C-alpha cells in the first residue's frame, strides 16, 4: 500500500480506477455496497 | 426583466470544455 493524501492536486488509484485531481472531503453518503459516484455527464467524481 | 429572467433555466470542464464569460455583464 501507500498513504492517503487529500486536498492537493495528486494522482490516485482506487479499485483499479485511475485518475488525477484534488481529493476534497466528500459531503454525500452512498448505499453501503456502492464504490463509485458519477454525474449526468458519466464522469467519475466520487469514490468510497 | 426579473419576471422574464426567472423563467429561463465544473464537471464539463473535466475535459477542456471551458466557458469564456461574456463582455457585457
Amino acid at each position: 500500500s501507500t498513504n492517503l493524501v487529500k486536498n492537493k492536486c495528486v494522482n490516485f488509484n482506487f479499485n483499479g480506477l485511475t485518475g488525477t485531481g484534488v481529493l476534497t472531503e466528500s459531503n454525500k453518503k452512498f448505499l453501503p455496497f456502492q464504490q463509485f459516484g458519477r454525474d449526468i455527464a458519466d464522469t467519475t467524481d466520487a469514490v468510497r | 426583466e426579473d419576471l422574464l429572467f426567472n423563467k429561463v433555466t465544473c464537471a464539463q470542464k473535466f475535459n477542456g470544455l471551458t466557458v469564456l464569460p461574456p463582455l457585457l455583464t
